[PDB]
RNA sequence: UCUAAGGGUCGGGUACGAUCAACUUAGAACUGGUACGGACAAGGGGAAUCUGACUGUCUAAUUAAAACAUAGCAUUGCGAUGGUCAGAAAGUGAUGUUGACGCAAU
RNA sequence: CUUGUGACGGCCCGUGAAAAUCCACAGGAAGGAAUAGUUUUCAUGCCAGGUCGUACUGAUAACCGCAGCAGGUCUCCAAGG
RNA sequence: GAUGGGGAAGCUCCGUUUCAAAGGCCUGAUUUUAUGCAGGCCACCAUCGAAAGGGAAUCCGGUUAAGAUUCCGGAACCUGGAUAUGGAUUCUUCACGGUAACGUAACUGAAUGUGGAGACGUCGGCGCGAGCCCUGGGAGGAGUUAUCUUUUCUUCUUAACA
């Protein structure tokens, strides 16, 4: 039935002045200092989250390694791998339907 | 069932033991 | 970070070579 | 009628190779015991050759034309077949189904496949399929 | 069982604000919270996020569209007359 | 730093950066309910701690004997 | 002092049994100086009239109201070189990151 | 019970900050090996981290109300019946 | 809230990107050498403004008459800079594996562009976690004992970081 204390001078419980209760290996109870959670990296396209990328504050993603941060795909830790199959569609078919569509202007003005 | 593990355990201390060492 | 990062790795590197040209 | 033929570029659209163009040399259209689905044997490029102007003499040149391969097992659903062809007889018989799972035999067909892509690539053969699909 | 006679969703604002203009609050918030066909998808996914935009839940596509309701009958005469002189232009 | 392998250990224990090595017995009952000693040694380096865990008193005193002489033991 | 109902987890060739743990409700006897939400805690109600629709606001230190506000209704001005308002002046401002389903004044 | 969090649902003519900062992707400039290199987003190893505050009260006696004034003054923790 | 400007007899007023010739950034090239000349890139455009907003990184035990996340002992982490060794990669120069979602100790990437994080209301119910509360057995200590009570109270703990 132990109370705790605030462990800084802020006495106000914003954001960033979030506590937990431990119990010390001394066996009382302290509050313990928690930082903000994490969210997780989105797409850029769909704007779900990114499904392998690690999940940390933006300062933190400078000590990881390159593998915590990527995929090993195109537009790894970028976009979705359903965004970047439909962009990889998009772009075949619309290339595709480019040349015909120039083949075809250019056969109608030959002709006529 | 640890004779096993002795015997590599041996093995191991061997090869890092090298106080003997050959001048020629 | 990355700007500062890669003008430490060029200057590592700079250092390197400058060593070894001798 | 079917066009899932064994001459036959495609583009991959899933996996560590997607949007790479690869060309059919072996169908399998009722699977294996190891692969229970529709799939291919293909051979592809993992990094295309660089754009080849007057200003390079040679050494760039040289440089700049090379072209590292792959072979992939890949399902159906994971190709985008063309309509375009390439001919395959210099390597139809070094990729096959025994080559795989030993990393030997990928290596040494990498090689020969690296090889025929650098002829056709340096005749003037195929340049839809060593250009890049830019996506 | 149909707990209220007439009321219905008006039933939260008790015995304030006048009969008559719970009435038009009713038909209004009827249209504002009903849910509408998707034209893209083809389902009954869209619902309105804001005063004018209606976004459906499956295809994740989001239409502007009137206040109230996801199509008003001033834009749906608009949208044809449009139509309409875009087929004269040529003509 | 646990460390799982005696190897990994011995070669730590090379290092120059390491000179001190710290011995503990820890007193056990196994499944049958019979005591044993359990030896752990600690090992510390400029950047980090390593641990080594050894739940047998005769394969311990080879590991003790096996140290470089450059490195000493000390019991807790 | 009892009764009844309300569960979990394991068990079945190719209907149930075992174990474990909850406070919720209903009912029945019996009993007492008819007491029992036993202290604490805890709505007085009805029939009408005047007035303001309601929630809300104000005269800090004599007035909390029927006063003010309010949604609703209606009127007026204005299409930007503009309406309303500011500034001693300005190559100056507010509405205005605005445009009549708006801004401004009643 | 207190608190943190997740997936949801209701509400709006209200849909509920910005910047520093950090990371990734696209691109292919340039540099590059064979008797040798290229890499320090992998591991280990080396050095340094300046300035100012830091006691105590925070209220029927440490603040403001002429004062050791029943007044006023923001907030965290919260046992059993 | 300066500057460029424009008002004001003037103390000063307006305005904050404006009717401005508004600057700095990396590679280097040269190794009379200093840092100009080779280059190339970029156009925000002062600054102030939060001890409750955003934000790199520390915990436990002990210690004083009076200090402690600050001292002592132990155990960590971050930033900036130096740097060598091992590992990785390469004669197919800049990795392999999995159908795939993706995985790993690593596994070049300038200019330029794009994306993400920072970065977000309130209420309601439901799920999960932590701490507390309740409670059983056991190992210790204390209390009551005319009678009764295998009883009443108390200790049985585990931080950051990996
Ligand atoms: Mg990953
Ligand atoms: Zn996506
Ligand atoms: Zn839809």
């Amino acid at each position: 039935a132990q109370r705790v204390t605030f462990r800084r001078r802020n006495p106000y419980n914003t954001r960033s002045n979030k506590i937990k209760v431990v119990k010390t290996p001394g066996g009382i109870l302290r509050a313990q200092h928690v930082k903000k959670l994490a969210t997780r990296p989105k797409c850029g396209d769909c704007g779900s989250a990114l499904q392998g990328i690690s999940t940390l504050r933006p300062r933190q993603y400078a000590t990881v390694s390159k593998t915590h941060k990527t995929v090993s795909r195109a537009y790894g830790g970028s976009r979705c791998a359903n965004c970047v199959k439909e962009r990889i569609i998009r772009a075949f078919l619309i290339e595709e339907q480019k040349i015909v569509k120039k083949v075809v202007k250019e056969q109608t003005e030959a002709a006529k | 069932d640890d004779d096993d593990d002795d015997e590599e355990f041996d093995k191991i201390i061997q090869q890092f033991k090298k106080t003997d060492i050959l001048k020629y | 970070m990355r700007a500062k990062w890669r003008k430490k790795r060029t200057r590592r590197l700079k250092r390197k070579r400058r060593k070894v040209r001798a | 009628a079917k066009f899932l033929k064994a001459g036959k570029v495609a583009v991959v659209v899933r996996g560590r190779y997607a949007g790479k163009k690869v060309v059919i040399v072996k169908p399998h259209d009722e699977g294996s015991k190891s692969h229970p689905f529709g799939h291919a044997l293909v051979a592809g490029i993992e990094r295309y050759p660089l754009k080849v102007t007057k200003k390079h003499g040679a050494k760039k040149v040289a440089k700049r034309t090379k072209i590292k391969p792959f072979i992939k097992v890949v399902n159906y659903n994971h190709l985008l077949p063309t309509r375009y062809t390439l001919d395959v007889e210099a390597f139809k018989s070094v990729v096959s189904t025994e080559t795989f799972e030993q990393p030997s035999q990928r290596e040494e067909a990498k090689k020969v496949v690296k090889k025929a892509f650098e002829e056709r690539h340096q005749a003037g053969k195929n340049q839809w399929f060593f250009s890049k699909l830019r996506f | 069982a149909k707990r209220t006679k007439k009321v219905g969703i008006t039933g939260k604002y008790g015995v304030r604000y006048g009969s008559s203009l719970r009435r038009q609050v009713k038909k209004l918030e009827i249209q504002q919270h009903a849910r509408y066909d998707c034209s893209f998808c083809g389902k009954k996914t869209v619902k309105r996020g804001a005063a004018g935009i209606w976004t459906c839940s499956c295809c994740k596509k989001t239409v502007a569209g009137g206040a109230y309701t996801v199509s008003t009958a001033a834009a749906a005469t608009v949208r044809s007359t449009i139509r309409r002189l875009r087929e004269m232009v040529e003509a | 730093r646990e460390i799982t392998d005696i190897k990994q250990f011995l070669e730590l224990t090379r290092r120059a950066d390491v000179k001190t090595a710290t011995v503990k017995i820890n007193k056990k009952l196994n499944k049958a309910g019979k005591p044993f000693r359990q030896t752990k040694f600690k090992v510390r380096g400029s950047s980090s701690l390593y641990t080594l865990v050894i739940n047998d008193a005769g394969k311990a005193k080879k590991l003790i004997q096996s140290l470089p002489p450059t490195l000493k033991v000390n019991r807790l």
